[PDB]
């Protein structure tokens, strides 16, 4: 389609509105109700823009961009003078009972609102009256509530209502008493309520966390980084000020995350602020502690390696690919135990095998919302890759979005296509031990053992195709609701299988490869989807190496006289009783980690590691594809004691001193080189992101926006004398702001979206191709193996049902968003949203015990009998208790084992 | 504590019968319940959010939009005066003098034994006969401030 | 009617179903807008929507859906009965048929009288509402109500 702007000819997509492809152009018209995922609704009226019919037209008309379509042969001005004076008295209209906040509000520097006064050429008041109040409410720790300042945009109640499915924001009241929030005070319930304080133009919705401890945007120093709460791998914007990390916010990517966090990375960040954190090297000796350098450090410690008959190293998931690969390095590949427990690896290179053997395609989280039918099982995707979550209640919107298209309607006319749709949707079924998040648009869900959800996902594949492997034993109420999703799933044009190793069983991921490779066999575009644990889990897989048991065992027969365990606390993955033993068996324990764990009281050497604020790397997440996180800041920068770095970099070093007796504190790119050379499955990581000597016109990527303040004060009660700049040799960002953030740079890397006249969120439109789409020089990120030619075989291995035996408890898990995972449960603002610890119990059961809702029973464990107040599951299948996996004392390692002598006492 | 009862419940469900949607009984069921209790307090918002499958936000919204669904208690006859054009014309100025003077109190207020509400309301489509006022449901119309004392005293 | 086999369930062994229900407002004015009418029934907050598509395409409930006027559907049963050729000439006007017209507000007579259209406002006024009260001089008129 061509329009005409101003007298200037312009190309576009005539699908779209005039707002977004006058926005993907590069022109500027204010707006506040209209959001790229949320589609138009013209309610602020603020994107007013003259339209005339012919060439030949002097008259006009004004009409709102966002709801008016980009079709061939429209004439319109932005520059007009009717359009620029009415959109100045939409602002105007804002403005009269707006509050003079700006210095004591959170959204300053950051303010949509305040953007679009500036842009309207609002400066002049002449009202004189008085502006309407507000009381407001709590919402939780995580967002602030300020009605104050609200413009009614209507953006936070089709977010969280038509977008998230939440059920507990809504817009109240009437006239010009419009108020937006819970109908009484209360946390907010959704997991993805974090990002209101992106969508909500202004600055009633606001980040807690960051309230805190607040600073501006343009004093903060960005980096582009990756989230690393679980597997998912969106793409984060960690900011800070003065050494800590101050907020983190939503970087675009148009493959991944787009627009779009979950409340865990949003929120669960606060770990790497706390105050015992390792920043100093700390060598033990006796019951004294003695604080190293580096130097001296890397000396002693390889002066004992070199001592030493056998060192292995156990390695993790929360650890970089770098960081592993440099372990496995220093102990050598024979020696190299991955950190997770043996059923662990099993399930999670039996996914990376259907994966990337299976011959389906694995699709990234923004291609989920273009399913047309999605089976869900085992996974709790919510509480375990809650974004997944989000893109599958976007799948499911799609056939209101169809219905429709079939009427010719627009498809950002989200107001007609959620009319026309009303309670119809893609059919979705969930499998899980207990009811899910997704049971509001599930069209079914199965609440049962693991067991008997892998017998349900085998059943559904054999009634797909009868090559697959029959189970008998299937109740004919059973039968009929399988039918039920073979129909919906064979009918499908884009099926979508969710599986994941959270779940705890081989049978379950066994089971949803047989049905995607049945959906395949009959010629549909099935895709399969696996969610994986933590940030690296797809990434130790795919390096491999022993389980956390052979390493445990080679401490225990004293073949092993010295272990390096790089991130990993190692209760998580078996008993912390073993682990002491193994551990208080080694005459030689290095930990290097971020973290203060349990594991270093019994550790000779702890290395003070850098958390992914403070390092390089590389991570793989659940599909697949390997993502570079930048670092954020220098730690030394204040503390010059500090001497905290990339495990890498400690791991190489050591290597190097070891084996040459020098030190050798390397490159990012050296290591990255000595990956892709030695390990040809991750030959990807290299096209992650550009090399350190990467430049635009010749400078290197800005950290910091060209506003920051302080530089000759921040430091200056330290010392008087600014020191330089910390340089980065490992990337091409610069810890400064000399360097280049213009959004028509050729990079695909953004540390934070700026751009003069937008100073909010909004200024990722000027960074991408067009609005809501792609970043313009792609998104970064690349998979590290494309679809297989050929699948596998069907699992022949089903299981029999499930069996309730006295005296004897299956542990189901039960996953929180806020708890079940390690760094961000550490987070104190995390302790007010996770739940009470609990065990859940079947009504029978409770029955059978004599037990009660709330009291508490004890069970043993590996010898640790622990006690739980209980709390009654109808939904959960007699014969098991139900555990929070991943809190203080339950390691996810349980899930799928058994109890013994649980009474009550 | 609030618990609808086996009427309000019935009638409820009934009104739910009517529609294709169970949400389109929302109004309804806050009339009912408004009806029964003369208001609608704030648990009956979550009753009738479960009885209706629909969220409590959306519930409250609809109260909280719709000016006759009252969310605030109020006394045993709601007077409802007209203060539109035409009234305005007919003279509904002295009505509301003659109506605060003889209640003691403001309008949105309730007297202090709980047996008036004194509310404004937009035009009652009786302009012809104005001007015009509503009691619980009687509409009384040609009010004069003389007739306003011997008028109010047979609500009870 | 119901009862006397006009609604329901095979009107006058036609074979045509139809339910009629009344659904008694909460009190905005803005409900009887037609679109924000539709969303008041659908059980929602009375906000209108953006047209097209209008909501004789996808109204109440995402259904084919027409919003009339009382006084609308009360005409159509006298073109029904009395045809249409009656119902053109019922005046030499564009506009064909009776409306309900009138005048309020201290007249001598408010009130309300079908009159064809392009009956004056002065005979409206004078002849049916019996001109101003006493001791009161005409200063203005509003035709249609207070939105003209
Ligand atoms: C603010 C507003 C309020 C309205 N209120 C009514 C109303 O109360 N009754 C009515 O019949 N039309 C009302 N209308 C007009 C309707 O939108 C619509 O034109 C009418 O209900 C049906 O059209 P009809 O005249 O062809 O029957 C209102 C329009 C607006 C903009
Ligand atoms: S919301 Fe924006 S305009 Fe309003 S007080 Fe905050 S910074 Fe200022
Ligand atoms: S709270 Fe924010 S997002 Fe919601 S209507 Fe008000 S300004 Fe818009
Ligand atoms: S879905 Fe996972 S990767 Fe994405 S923000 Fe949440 S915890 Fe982080
Ligand atoms: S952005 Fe178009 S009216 Fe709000
Ligand atoms: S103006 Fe009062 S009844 Fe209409
Ligand atoms: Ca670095």
């Amino acid at each position: 389609a061509t329009i005409h702007v101003d007298g200037k000819e312009y190309e576009v997509n005539g699908a779209d509105n005039l707002l977004e492809a006058c926005l993907s152009l590069g022109l500027d018209i204010p707006y506040f109700c209209w959001h790229p995922a949320l589609g138009s609704v013209g309610a602020c009226r603020q994107c007013a823009v003259k339209q005339y019919q012919n060439a030949e037209d002097t008259r006009g008309r004004l009409v709102m961009s966002c709801m008016t379509p980009a079709s061939d042969g429209t004439f319109i001005s932005i520059d007009d003078e009717e359009a620029k004076q009415f959109r100045e008295s939409v602002v105007e209209w804002l403005m009269t009972n707006h509050p003079h906040d700006c210095p004591v509000c959170e959204e300053g520097g950051n303010c949509h609102l305040q953007d679009m006064t500036v842009m309207t050429g609002h400066s002049f008041r002449r009202y004189r009256f008085t502006k309407r109040t507000h009381r407001n409410q709590d919402l939780g720790p995580f967002i602030s509530h300020e009605m104050n300042r609200c413009i009614a945009c209507y953006r936070c109640v089709r977010y969280y209502k038509d977008y998230a499915d939440g059920t507990d924001l809504g817009v109240y009241g009437a006239h010009d008493n419009v108020y937006f929030g819970r109908p009484e005070d209360g946390t907010l319930e959704s997991e993805f309520s974090g990002n209101l304080v992106e969508i909500c133009p202004t600055g009633v919705f606001t980040d807690k966390t960051h309230s805190e401890r607040y600073n501006r945007k343009w004093d903060m120093q960005f980096a582009p980084s990756i989230c690393q709460q679980c597997s998912i791998g969106c793409n984060i914007s960690p900011g800070e000020r003065y050494g800590e990390l101050r907020r983190i916010e939503n970087r675009y990517n148009g493959t991944v995350n787009h627009y779009f966090l979950c409340d865990r990375g949003r929120f669960g960040y606060g770990y790497v602020n706390l105050k015992d954190r390792p920043r100093q090297p700390v060598q033990r000796r006796g019951d004294d502690f003695i604080t190293l350098n580096a130097e001296q450090a890397m000396q002693g410690a390889a002066d004992i390696l070199r001592q030493s008959k056998k060192v292995i190293g156990i390695g993790s998931p929360r650890a970089s690919v770098e960081s592993n690969f440099a372990l496995r390095e220093l102990v050598g590949e024979e020696n190299f135990y991955t950190g997770i427990a043996h059923g662990e690896q099993e399930r999670l290179q039996l996914a990376l095998k259907v994966l990337r053997e299976g011959g389906i395609y694995t699709p990234a989280l923004r291609e989920i919302e273009s399913y047309d039918a999605v089976l869900v099982l085992g996974e709790d995707v919510t509480q375990t890759g809650a974004r997944v979550a989000l893109a599958v209640r976007q799948a499911v919107k799609g056939k209101a979005r169809e219905m429709a298209a079939a009427q010719k309607v627009a498809d950002w006319q989200i107001a007609a296509i959620l009319n026309i749709g009303q309670r119809a949707k893609h059919p979705l079924f969930v499998t899980n031990v207990d009811d899910t998040r997704l049971d509001d648009i599930a069209a079914w869900t199965y609440r049962a053992p693991v067991e008997d959800q892998a017998r349900l996902g085998f059943a559904i594949a054999h009634a797909l195709d009868n090559s697959a492997p029959a189970v008998d034993g299937i109740e004919p109420e059973l039968q009929s609701k399988i039918d039920v999703i073979v129909q919906a799933l064979a009918g499908a044009k884009k099926p979508l299988i969710i599986s994941g190793t959270n779940a705890g069983s081989l049978e379950v991921i066994q089971a949803a490869a047989n049905v995607a490779k049945a959906l395949k066999g009959r010629g549909a575009d099935v895709g399969i989807t696996m969610i994986a644990r933590s940030v690296n889990s797809m990434g130790l897989g795919i390096m491999g190496g022993g389980s956390l048991e052979e390493a445990l065992t080679e401490l225990e027969t004293g073949r092993a006289d010295a272990v390096v365990v790089l991130e990993n606390d190692l209760h998580r993955h078996a008993s912390a009783i073993r682990v002491n033993a193994a551990l208080a068996k080694a005459p030689l324990v290095m930990v290097v980690d971020h973290q203060r764990t349990a594991i270093m009281e019994n550790a000779h050497l702890v290395l003070s590691a850098a958390s992914f604020a403070e390092s390089d790397g590389t991570v793989i997440n659940n599909e697949g594809r390997a993502q570079r996180f930048f670092q954020v800041y220098d730690p030394a920068y204040y503390d010059s004691k500090t001497v905290m770095l990339e495990s890498w970099r400690w791991l190489h070093s050591l290597h190097s001193t070891l084996l040459s007796r020098e030190v050798d504190w390397t490159q990012l790119d050296h290591v990255i080189d000595a990956v892709v050379a030695k390990i040809p499955e991750l030959a990807g990581i290299k096209d992650a992101a550009p090399d350190a000597t990467f430049r635009i016109r010749g400078q290197k990527l800005a950290r910091e926006p060209h506003r920051y303040s302080g530089r000759t004060a921040m430091r200056a009660n330290i010392s008087v004398h600014e020191p330089r700049q910390p340089q980065d040799i490992d990337t091409m960002f610069t810890f400064s702001m000399e360097g280049n953030n213009q959004p028509t740079a050729h990079r695909s890397q953004v540390p934070f979206a700026w751009a003069p006249g937008w100073n909010s969120p909004q200024a990722w439109n000027k960074f991408q191709d067009e609005v809501g789409g792609k970043l313009r020089f792609g998104d970064p990120g690349v998979r590290l193996f494309e679809t297989s030619e050929n699948g596998l075989d069907y699992f022949t291995s089903v299981p029999a049902r499930f069996q309730p035996q006295d005296g004897k408890w299956r542990i189901a898990p039960y996953y929180h968003l806020f708890g079940s995972d390690e760094l961000s449960q550490r987070a104190p603002v995390f302790q007010s949203r996770m739940p009470q610890p609990y065990i859940k119990l079947n009504p029978a059961d409770a029955a059978k015990l004599g037990v009660n809702a709330g009291t508490r029973v004890s069970f043993s464990y590996d010898g640790n009998t622990v006690t739980l107040p209980v709390e009654i599951a109808e939904g959960l299948t007699a014969g098991q208790v139900g555990l929070p996996m991943g809190m203080s004392g339950i390691a996810p390692v349980l899930a799928g084992a058994h109890l013994e002598d649980l009474k009550e006492a | 504590a609030f618990e609808l009862s086996a009427a309000e419940r019935e009638a409820i469900e009934h009104e739910m019968h009517h529609y294709e949607d169970p949400r389109a009984a929302s109004i309804e069921a806050l009339k009912i319940v408004q009806k029964q209790r003369g208001w609608v307090p704030d648990g009956a918002i979550h009753a009738i959010a479960d009885v209706l499958g629909i969220p409590a936000s959306d519930v409250e919204g609809v109260a909280t939009f719709y000016s006759q669904i009252f969310r605030q208690p109020v006394g045993r006859h709601v007077i409802r005066y007209c203060d539109s054009v035409v009234c305005h014309i007919n003279g509904y100025q002295g009505i509301q003098a003659a109506l605060e003077k003889k209640l003691n109190i403001k309008p949105g207020q309730t007297t202090f034994d709980g047996r008036f509400t004194l509310l404004p309301t937009c035009c009652l489509g009786n302009c012809d006969k104005g001007p015009n006022m509503m009691i619980d449901e009687d509409t009384h119309a040609h009010l004069t401030p003389e007739a306003i004392p011997e008028l109010l005293e047979r609500y009870k | 009617a119901t009862e006397a086999g006009l609604l329901g369930k095979n009107i006058m062994g036609t074979g045509f179903d139809f339910e009629l229900f009344v659904h008694t407002g909460a009190g905005r004015y803005i409900c009887g807008e037609e679109t924000a009418l539709i969303n008041s029934l659908e059980g929602r907050r009375a906000n209108p929507r953006s047209k097209p598509p209008f909501p004789a395409t996808s109204g109440a409930w995402g259904k084919p859906t027409c919003v009339n006027n009382v006084e609308t559907l009360c005409n159509v049963p006298a073109i029904l009965a009395n045809g249409v050729e009656w119902y053109q000439n019922i005046s030499k006007s564009k506009d064909a048929g009776t409306k309900l017209m009138g005048f309020s507000g201290r007249v001598k007579n408010p009130g309300l009288w079908e009159l064809p259209f392009g009956t004056t406002a002065r005979e409206i006024l004078e002849d049916y509402a019996g001109g101003m009260r006493d001791g009161l001089k005409f200063k203005a008129w509003q035709p249609g109500g207070a939105g003209t």
